[PDB]
Parts: structure tokens; sequence; C-alpha cells
């Protein structure tokens, strides 16, 4: 619907070109990490607890 | 009257204050009435969790 109702000199043919290599930006996690550090070491106060109990 | 007769007072002295002094006294001692069994239920020096 691009190529055979567009009369423009390739205009479209580039727009097509530029997005099947375009690099969006994939966020990285920067949180799960962290959070799983804390359940580690909220585990470990926990079973100490627990013993103690 | 034979209470006046002095010669057997200390007769009557004598193991008196044993029996006043020492021997009902030691019998008393050991009647001796313990504190109510009261069970305390509610004796719990808890903690809230680890957090």
């Amino acid at each position: 619907y691009y190529k055979a109702n567009v009369a423009k000199a390739g205009l479209v043919d580039d727009f097509e070109k530029k997005f099947n290599a375009l690099k969006v930006p994939v966020p990285e996690d920067k949180y799960t990490a962290q959070v799983d550090a804390e359940e580690k070491e909220d585990v470990k106060s926990c079973a100490e607890w627990v013993s103690l109990s | 009257m034979p209470q006046l007769n002095t010669t057997v007072w200390p007769t009557m002295i004598t193991p008196m204050l044993l029996t006043l002094f020492l021997i009902t006294q030691l019998k008393m001692l050991n009647t001796n009435y313990h504190l109510p069994p009261s069970p305390k239920p509610m004796k719990m020096k808890n903690y809230n969790k680890p957090w």
C-alpha cells in the first residue's frame, strides 16, 4: 500500500530502509539484581530469627 | 489459797516459758501458708518478626 500508492521518488523506499535497520533501545533491568540481593539478606535474617525461635 | 504459796512458783513459771516461747512458737513456725498457685497464661516477651 506504500509501494504502489506513493508516486514519490523513493521516499517510501528510504523510509523502509531506515526503519528495517533501526536499533530501538531495549531498556536494561538495573533494578532486579539489587532486589535479589535484598531478598538474600532478608532470607539470612529470617533464617537466623527462625533458629532463635 | 494454794496460788499464794510462793514455794512452787518456779515450777509453774519455768515450763511455761519453754512452752510459750519455744515449743508453741516452733510449732507455729512449721505452720506455713504458701501463696496461691496463680498461673499467668499471659507471659510472652515476644517481638515482631525480623522486619
